[PDB]
């Protein structure tokens, strides 16, 4: 058969790459990791090296904290019993504080004042990660759509843990930290604000995540078909334009009688994929702030 | 209209089906035999959902629905009224699909690129015929399908998930979330890495492949470089439409019962079965 | 009228503008649209062509406007098969030779691409310091078999992209001792040899070649990746299966 390129037919190793300098400091970057032969079947074979400076630590520790917090409570549920302790594992769950404690920190340890514990913990995690993706890309001179991107997914779980809490007047309307109570938490949601699939930011979420997957099916697609000519290598197609990146316009425009270019492509894959948690975190804001049931909105408003 | 570049890739050739005949464009659309397949198709289907659009009684969009044959007509034939219309035009939708898809691959064959494209688009046709035509046979009657309509095929998401608990239990539904949600934020970054780099702060140069390497390297300290990134969209995608097909072929005929309970299995296992605490002790 | 019902007219709205500038960023390449004459088409469809914008080039290559003037800077071998518009073009001579078709090129650069340090990115696998082949079969040595089940060539080395480390060509020895790059993306490599069934033995001498045999340009490897792409089509006649 013809050789498709989805995994690799001969590895190649060279010295490990350590990276363009720039404006980075290279007292923080570490050594190189390792080679994965596993890994270089599909992408690269080479772990790191990875930069961790003083936001970086702030952050790797915090989200640990907060994974360790949850863990411990999960060991206490378990009883401290570990054959216990993996077989009820998705059924752990570390719980907000009751609607009676409102907004408060004073709630009791065993009463979700551990699950505020942990929340701190989580938010100084993401926040601090966030600039850490910003600065990362100023150390490089490169654009901050990284950062601004990841505003886009810290916005819903801003909205779902934090700012509708708030909004809301309690903690208890936050999400606990578990693998099936939170998934209940999510279906409990959706009943108690007369179904979701009413909310229209709910559906456009929808539209752009099955979107995301059509897009980068088609693009994925698109660039290994056209990896015969070089396609991959997608800035040096941008800065001078291939037989990759026109026969690849040309399939499109062809089928659908339309078509991107190799960069801009990737301005609807960013917004693509952005739109997604953005009107996600819309559609959940506006629940029981505003709109009390989304069928009930949708009789007149619709 | 051509694109500046295009003329010197019109040639005649890479025609699965009729040689020359249906061999050139319509404007901007390549036609083929399979343009010709589609247009007849969807086509045929849409005035079929324009007549549905009658005996229904309205004209508008967020009404207008296809209802299939009632879950007592089995795998038989319906009147047209009584879902007839909807088995045709079902009928129809596939044919405009795999016409389109094969489409695809007659403009590939041309521009001498690969068949990446069409065989990524076969799984979402795949995924389509899993509930309009697989899962109902398995299961004994076209009524168990989804209806067309914008909003009623809706109701039929909820109706059919509901039927099974809360759905989020169904395993398989569970790894598909993955996929997307992963998919999703995959291509998020992706875009955004490639952006990142052709735009970088003003008045600097345009970055390389290398500093694309470099940020991520820096930031999670590995990077999958930039054919990675491109089979690894593929993947993420075509594997959540696959688990998604999946999740669905198993709903109404190996596992009937509520999903949720699917996972006792687990629990009950004979070493920590009857051992006291936790949740289950 | 409440708090939701303003923010989704307002989304909508924005919607339409975020693909009006999706939609117009991407006419930076291609357009204005042409009649199959090259003068410019009289429908150029409802969007506007966008504000120009230039990027800057690393180690001195200058800048890229975009949109700009437009034209193939290259000659172009084919002929209207018919009296109207949206018709197939027909060769006026080997396509492969001249370049049309899946054979097609961009005539790019011609210059090697270079890596963030202003390096070469590709080279062949023995100037490229302690670069070896990590995992799979080693294709070096292996014979080259073309689509007529005939032994074409020998390889003789990889070509690997030094920052990415991959293998982007496979160098192979024809007949006559000359060499060629063949697309690594192109070829399947099997324990006993290397298939291509893109093209058949004899279309191998055809393979453009390059200047210095250190390195190759990106010009080159248009000609080189799309030569071997047109042999899928024009090759069919030699292709036993
Ligand atoms: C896949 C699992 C479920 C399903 C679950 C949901 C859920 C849940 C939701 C939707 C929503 C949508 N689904 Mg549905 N949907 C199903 C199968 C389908 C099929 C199909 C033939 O298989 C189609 C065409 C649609 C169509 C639609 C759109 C009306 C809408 C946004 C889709 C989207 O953006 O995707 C991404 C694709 C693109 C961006 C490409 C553009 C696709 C365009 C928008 C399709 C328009 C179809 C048009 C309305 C009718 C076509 C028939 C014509 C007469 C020819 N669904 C099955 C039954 N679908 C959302 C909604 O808004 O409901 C009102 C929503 O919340
Ligand atoms: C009974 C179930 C309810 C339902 C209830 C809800 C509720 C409730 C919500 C959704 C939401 C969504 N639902 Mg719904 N949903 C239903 C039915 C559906 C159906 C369907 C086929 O029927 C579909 C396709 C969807 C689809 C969707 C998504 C479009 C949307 C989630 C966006 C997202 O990507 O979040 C995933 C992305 C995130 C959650 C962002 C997370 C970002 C943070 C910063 C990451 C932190 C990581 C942390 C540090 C840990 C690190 C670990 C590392 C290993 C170190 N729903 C029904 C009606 N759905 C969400 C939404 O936005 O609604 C509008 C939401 O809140
Ligand atoms: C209350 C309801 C239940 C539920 C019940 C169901 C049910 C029931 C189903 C799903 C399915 C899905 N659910 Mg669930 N789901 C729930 C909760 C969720 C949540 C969430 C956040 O809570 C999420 C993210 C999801 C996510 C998912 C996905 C795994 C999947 C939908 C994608 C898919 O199959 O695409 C597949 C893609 C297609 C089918 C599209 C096919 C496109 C065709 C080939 C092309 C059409 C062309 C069109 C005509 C063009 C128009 C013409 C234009 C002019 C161009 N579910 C809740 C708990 N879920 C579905 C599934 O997996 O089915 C396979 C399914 O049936
Ligand atoms: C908005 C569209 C999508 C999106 C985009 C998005 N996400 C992003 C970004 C972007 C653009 C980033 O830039 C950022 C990033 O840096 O990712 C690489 C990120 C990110 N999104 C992430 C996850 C994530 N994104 C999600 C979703 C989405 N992100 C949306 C779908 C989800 C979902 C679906 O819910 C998740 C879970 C992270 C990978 C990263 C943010 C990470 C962060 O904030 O770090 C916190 C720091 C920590 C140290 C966490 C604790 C780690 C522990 C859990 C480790 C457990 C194991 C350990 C204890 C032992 C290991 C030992 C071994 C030897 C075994
Ligand atoms: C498998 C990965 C993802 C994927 C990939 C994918 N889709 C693709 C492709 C690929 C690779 C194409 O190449 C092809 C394309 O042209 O993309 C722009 C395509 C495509 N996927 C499309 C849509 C689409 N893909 C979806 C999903 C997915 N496709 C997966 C998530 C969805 C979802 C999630 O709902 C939709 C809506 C189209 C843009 C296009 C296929 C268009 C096509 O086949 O055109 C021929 C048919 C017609 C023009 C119309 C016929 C209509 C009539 C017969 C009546 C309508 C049928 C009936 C079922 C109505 C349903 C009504 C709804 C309200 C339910
Ligand atoms: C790097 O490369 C890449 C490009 O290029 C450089 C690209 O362009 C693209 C293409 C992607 C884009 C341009 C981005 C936008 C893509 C989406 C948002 C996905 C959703 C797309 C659509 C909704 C378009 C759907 C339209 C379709 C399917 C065609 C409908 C057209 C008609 C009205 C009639 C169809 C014609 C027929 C019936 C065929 C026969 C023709 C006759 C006239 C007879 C990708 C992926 C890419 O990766
Ligand atoms: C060039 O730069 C680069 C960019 O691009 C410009 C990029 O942006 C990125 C960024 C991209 C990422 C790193 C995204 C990260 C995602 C991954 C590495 C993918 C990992 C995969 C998952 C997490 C999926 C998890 C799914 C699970 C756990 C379920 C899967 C289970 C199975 C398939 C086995 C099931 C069992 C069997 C055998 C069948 C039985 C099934 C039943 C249910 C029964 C990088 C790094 C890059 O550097
Ligand atoms: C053996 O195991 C050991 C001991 C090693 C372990 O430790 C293992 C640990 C575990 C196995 C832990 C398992 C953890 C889970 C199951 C994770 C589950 C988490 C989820 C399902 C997350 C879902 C959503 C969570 C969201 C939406 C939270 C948002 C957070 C907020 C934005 C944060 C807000 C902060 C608060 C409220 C405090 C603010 C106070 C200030 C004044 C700032
Ligand atoms: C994202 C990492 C996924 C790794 C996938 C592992 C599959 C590798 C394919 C093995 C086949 C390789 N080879 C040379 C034998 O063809
Ligand atoms: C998402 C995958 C993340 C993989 C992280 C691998 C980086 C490990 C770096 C180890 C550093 C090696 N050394 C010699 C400094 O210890
Ligand atoms: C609530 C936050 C919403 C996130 C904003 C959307 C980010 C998309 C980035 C596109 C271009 C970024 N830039 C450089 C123009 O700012
Ligand atoms: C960035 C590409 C934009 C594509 C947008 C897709 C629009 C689909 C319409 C979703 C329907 C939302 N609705 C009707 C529930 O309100
Ligand atoms: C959101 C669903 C809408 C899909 C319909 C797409 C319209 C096709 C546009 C092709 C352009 C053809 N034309 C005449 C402008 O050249
Ligand atoms: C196949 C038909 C093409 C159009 C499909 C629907 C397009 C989605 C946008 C609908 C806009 C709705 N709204 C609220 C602005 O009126
Ligand atoms: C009719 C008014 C429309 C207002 C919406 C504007 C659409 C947003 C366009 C995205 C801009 C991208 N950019 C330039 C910031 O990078
Ligand atoms: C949601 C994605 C669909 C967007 C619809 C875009 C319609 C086609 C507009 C581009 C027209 C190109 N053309 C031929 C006029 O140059
Ligand atoms: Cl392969
Ligand atoms: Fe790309």
């Amino acid at each position: 058969a013809e050789y498709q390129n989805i995994f690799t037919q001969v590895q190649v190793r060279g010295p490990a790459d350590l990276g363009m300098t720039e404006d980075v400091n290279l007292a923080n970057r570490s050594g190189v990791g390792p080679f994965s032969t596993l890994l270089g079947w599909f992408g690269n074979a080479q772990l790191g090296p990875i930069y961790l400076g003083s936001l970086g630590v702030l952050s790797l520790f915090s989200g640990l904290m907060w994974f360790f917090t949850i863990g411990i409570w999960f060991w206490y549920q378990a009883g401290w019993n570990p054959a216990v302790f993996l077989r009820d594992l998705f059924f752990f769950s570390l719980e907000p504080p009751a609607p009676e404690y409102g907004l408060s920190f004073a709630a009791p340890l065993k009463e979700g004042g551990l699950w505020l514990i942990a929340s701190f913990f989580m938010f100084v995690a993401v926040w601090s990660w966030w600039g850490r993706t910003y600065l990362r890309a100023q150390a490089l001179g490169m654009g901050k759509h990284t950062a601004w991107a990841f505003l886009s997914a810290i916005w819903l779980w801003m909205v779902l843990g934090f700012i509708r809490p708030i909004l809301m007047g309690s903690w208890s309307e936050a999400v606990p930290y578990g693998i099936f109570s939170h998934l209940d938490w999510t279906n409990n949601f959706s009943l108690v604000h007369g179904n979701l699939f009413y909310n229209p930011f709910h559906g456009l979420s929808i539209a752009f995540l099955y979107g995301s997957a059509l897009l980068f099916a088609m693009h994925g697609a698109t660039i290994l078909a056209v990896s015969r000519f070089g396609g991959e290598r997608e800035l040096e197609q941008i800065a001078d334009r291939g037989t990759a990146a026109e026969r690849a316009a040309l399939f499109w425009r062809w089928t659908m009688g339309f078509n991107a270019t190799m960069e801009g492509i990737h301005r609807w894959a960013i917004w693509m994929a952005v739109l997604v948690t953005l009107t996600g975190g819309i559609g959940i804001l506006l629940s029981g702030t505003v709109v009390d049931n989304w069928y009930v909105w949708g009789q007149n408003h619709g | 209209a051509l694109l500046s570049f295009e003329r010197k890739y019109r040639v005649p050739g890479g025609t699965l089906v009729g040689g020359n005949l249906f061999d050139f464009w319509v404007g901007p659309f390549y036609v083929g035999f399979f343009g010709v397949a589609t247009f007849f198709f969807a086509a045929l289907g849409i005035i079929l959902i324009a007549w549905s659009a009658v005996l229904q009684g309205t004209w508008n969009p967020q009404l207008i629905s296809v209802y299939p044959p009632a879950l007592e007509y089995g795998l038989g034939g319906a009147p047209l009224a009584k879902g007839g219309l909807w088995q045709i035009i079902t009928i129809c939708a596939t044919g405009a699909f795999v016409s389109w898809a094969l489409r695809e691959v007659e403009i590939c064959r041309k521009l001498g690129i690969g068949y990446h494209i069409p065989f990524a688009f076969a799984f979402a046709i795949l995924a389509y015929l899993t509930l309009v035509l697989f899962r109902p046979v398995m299961m004994g009657a076209w009524g168990y399908a989804f209806p067309y309509g914008i909003w009623t095929h809706l109701d039929w998401v909820s109706n059919t998930g509901y039927t099974y608990g809360n759905f989020h239990y169904n395993p398989a539904h569970m790894i598909a979330i993955t996929f997307f949600f992963t998919n999703a934020l995959a291509l998020a970054l992706h875009g955004a890495l490639v952006l990142s780099a052709a735009n970088p702060e003003k008045g600097k140069e345009m970055r390389t492949p290398d500093h694309e390497d470099t940020f991520f390297r820096d930031l999670v300290g590995y990077s999958i470089g930039t054919l990675g990134i491109h089979r690894l969209g593929l993947l993420l995608s075509l594997s959540a439409v696959f688990f998604s097909a999946l999740c669905m072929i198993i709903t109404g005929t190996i596992w009937f019962d509520q999903w949720v309970d699917w996972w006792q299995w687990w629990v009950k296992l004979p070493w920590w079965a009857n051992i006291p605490g936790g949740i289950n002790g | 009228f409440d708090l939701a019902s303003l923010a989704i007219y307002s989304f909508w709205i924005f919607l339409a503008g975020l693909i009006y500038y999706l939609q117009t960023e991407n006419m930076r390449e291609g357009y204005p649209l042409e009649n199959e004459d090259g003068t410019p088409a009289a429908n150029q469809g409802p969007f506007p062509l966008p504000k120009p914008k230039t990027f800057i080039l690393p180690h001195g290559r200058g800048t890229l406007t975009v949109p700009g003037p437009e034209s193939e800077d290259r000659p172009i071998a084919l002929a209207r098969t018919a009296v109207s518009e949206g018709f197939p073009h027909a060769p006026t001579g080997d396509p492969m030779k001249d370049g049309v078709g899946p054979a097609s090129w961009v005539a790019r650069r011609d210059l090697p691409e270079l890596d963030g340090h202003g390096h070469n990115k590709i080279k062949p696998m023995k100037a490229a310091a302690g670069f070896h082949v990590s995992a799979g079969k080693n294709p070096i040595g292996l014979p080259v078999r073309g689509c007529d089940l005939e032994i074409a060539g020998k390889v003789v080395d990889i070509w690997v992209d030094i920052p990415e480390q991959m293998a982007r060509f496979l160098e192979v020895e024809l007949k006559d001792g000359s060499t060629r790059l063949l697309p690594m993306q192109m070829v399947k490599v099997q324990s006993n040899r290397v298939h291509v069934n893109a093209l058949s033995s004899d279309l191998f001498a055809g393979i453009p070649t390059i200047k210095s045999p250190t390195e190759v340009t990106l010009l080159e490897e248009d000609k080189i990746c799309g030569y071997v792409a047109g042999g899928l089509m024009y090759a069919a006649p030699k292709r036993k299966s």
